[PDB]
């Protein structure tokens, strides 16, 4: 009639899900129930079978036979529960059935569902963690570190990855079972084999230093097959170091359909920025600011007005103020 | 080094259940292999799958099935990833990657964004500011500023090079700012006395253009 299997769950490899199936329709006592299993399809295994009534024969297969427990609840529902020895292989989708004559054989088990959705990851035992994230002043020297679990550190490869949106990933420095790597001038690494921890040391910091550092471990059979494994990472802002306070250079252009007001070369970045009309804001500003090579910041305030318009780009600091106006 | 991974395109936006095919060319290439990582956000870049070139044979990573991810053999140095029966959790960055001795190259990845939701693809509408006297007469430098505003997904790579040479100039750009179905971005190039008068190049890249990026000639 309607059977709806109802369980399954994204986890992870030595974890534990109990699937669960209402059946309605039909007289729950006098039938058997059973669990299926298939890999991502078709070719659905019996796995587990339970008795009628709470029945006293729940046999199961040789694939769960000591991590499984079957059970029903008379109210509507058969149970079925892995135990912490889930791996990844015995993922995919689980069935329902119910068993349901001498010159016509039937279907042992029938009435199938939708089947539900188990899928268990497997669990790393690399595992890495990155430290020493933050925003830093140019200039100075970043040091990052990393703590390292589960797999022999003193003959592991392990490497530093700047991981930027929009960019590749790229190769900082690494270690491995023999002397300093890339470790001369800006880009350092080291490592502490009693705490099982590889370092990061960047000198001179600059704006092009900012993004997602990993630190990861080459996993395999020595060959090109091998594959890097990657923590989490820590994320490392750059901004210019502090100096003397500059006023900007304010400018003005126009598109015919837009207008860009030109903001340049001060320090601090605090500042606010307004185009008006006639005394009024226009329609449309939005403001981008970024940190010029420099030292000193820039921004742009662009909006949208006709040509033949009057428009005022006010920009407020410090104490001073600014006052770009083109009339009609 | 030597490696050069090229991905086009930038990105591939597809509502549920259907596929995608992300490019991977690789000039000169050292390994036999090239390995697809993939970049979701909150979560460590992982490989998905590693492809034989020479056998043509995809090895999916424990946790990804062949019926989901494989690899196949684009042109006669493509190597092209497909993703198939595409559900939102796929999204992500995808980076392909090979070893070069003891280093590992990655290109710049292919994000694919997997939607619920109906969307458009609206390519980018460029408005540009050219450089005004007052700014070479009282910084001796000029601004040029290039705006791409209305454009779905907000997925865009843009950069400026200068006329012969074939390296693109270091130039400021903008978060891509927006929501729905349109996002901007705003880039902006200083150069001085002696780079002004000297005629410039745009590009920009967009999954609304194909492969081929988008060209602007600026003087
Ligand atoms: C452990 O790490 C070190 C340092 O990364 C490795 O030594 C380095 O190996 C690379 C190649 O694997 C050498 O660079 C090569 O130079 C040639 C000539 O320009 C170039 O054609 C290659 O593409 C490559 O760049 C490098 O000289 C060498 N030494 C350094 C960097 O100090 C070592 O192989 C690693 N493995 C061990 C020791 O088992
Ligand atoms: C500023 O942001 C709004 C957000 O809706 C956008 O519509 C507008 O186009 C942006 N301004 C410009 C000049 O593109
Ligand atoms: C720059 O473009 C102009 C187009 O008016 C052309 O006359 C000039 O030759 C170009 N410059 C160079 C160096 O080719």
């Amino acid at each position: 009639v309607k059977l709806l299997e109802s369980g399954g769950k994204v986890t992870h490899e030595g974890q534990s899900v109990t699937l669960t199936c209402k059946a309605s329709g039909f007289n729950f006592k006098d039938y058997d129930m059973s669990w299926h299993w298939s890999p991502s399809g078709s070719n659905r295994q019996l796995v587990a079978s339970i008795s009628s009534k709470t029945g006293s024969k729940t046999e199961y297969k040789p694939r769960i036979q000591g991590r499984a427990y079957i059970t029903r609840n008379n109210e509507a529902n058969t149970v079925s529960l892995t135990l912490i020895q889930l791996r990844k292989e015995d993922s995919g989708i689980y069935y329902c059935a119910k068993l349901e004559s001498r010159y016509i054989i039937r279907e042992q088990w029938g009435n199938f569902g939708p089947g539900t959705k188990l899928t268990v990851l497997p669990l790393e035992k690399t595992l890495l963690t990155e430290s020493g994230g933050g925003t830093y002043q140019a200039g100075k020297t970043l040091s990052l570190k990393c703590q390292t679990s589960g797999f022999q550190f003193k003959t592991s490869q392990l490497d530093w990855y700047l991981w930027t949106p929009g960019h590749a990933p790229l190769w900082l420095t690494g270690l491995n079972s023999s002397s300093t790597d890339a470790t001369e001038g800006r880009i350092t690494s080291s490592r502490e084999d009693n705490k099982n921890q590889i370092f990061l040391q960047i000198e001179d910091l600059g704006l092009r230093d900012s993004g997602q550092y990993h630190c990861a471990r080459r996993v395999g059979n020595g060959d090109d097959t091998d594959k890097l494994v990657f923590g989490l990472g820590t994320r490392v802002i750059v901004e210019p170091r502090p100096q003397a306070p500059l006023s900007p250079s304010v400018f003005l252009v126009r598109d015919q359909n837009a207008v860009a007001c030109l903001i340049r070369n001060f320090y601090p970045k605090e500042l606010h920025v307004s185009l008006t009309s006639s005394g009024t804001l226009i329609s449309a500003q939005n403001l981008t600011l970024a940190p010029m090579a420099t030292g000193t910041y820039s921004a742009i305030h662009i909006g949208r007005v006709g040509e033949n318009d009057a428009i005022t780009c006010s920009v407020k600091h410090l104490e001073k103020e600014i006052h770009m106006s083109h009339q009609a | 080094t030597g490696v050069a991974l090229e991905q086009r395109p930038i990105s591939i936006t597809r509502n549920a259940k259907q596929s995608a095919s992300l490019n991977c060319k690789i000039l000169n290439p050292v390994s036999d292999y090239v390995h697809w990582y993939r970049s979701q956000e909150g979560r460590a870049p992982e490989r998905l799958l590693v492809y034989s070139r020479s056998k043509s044979e995809s090895v999916p990573d424990p946790g990804f099935s062949a019926d989901k991810v494989r690899a196949y053999k684009g042109a006669d140095d493509t190597c092209r990833l497909i993703v198939s029966d595409l559900q939102v959790s796929d999204s992500g960055v995808y980076h392909c990657a090979s070893w070069d001795g003891r280093v590992k190259v990655f290109g710049e990845g292919t994000r694919l964004i997997v939607t619920e939701s109906a969307f458009k693809k609206k390519p980018p509408k460029p408005i540009f500011f050219l450089p005004t006297s007052e700014e070479i007469k009282q910084k001796q430098s000029g601004t040029y500023i290039c705006l791409l505003e209305d454009f779905f997904p907000n997925v865009v790579k843009t950069y400026w090079k200068e006329d012969g040479n074939s390296q693109p100039l270091d130039a400021q750009f903008g978060p891509i700012t927006g929501g729905g179905n349109s996002y901007s971005q705003v880039s902006w190039l200083t150069v001085k006395e002696d780079v002004l008068r000297k005629n410039l190049t745009y590009f920009y890249q967009h999954e609304d253009l194909g492969m081929e990026p988008k060209a602007f000639s600026i003087s």
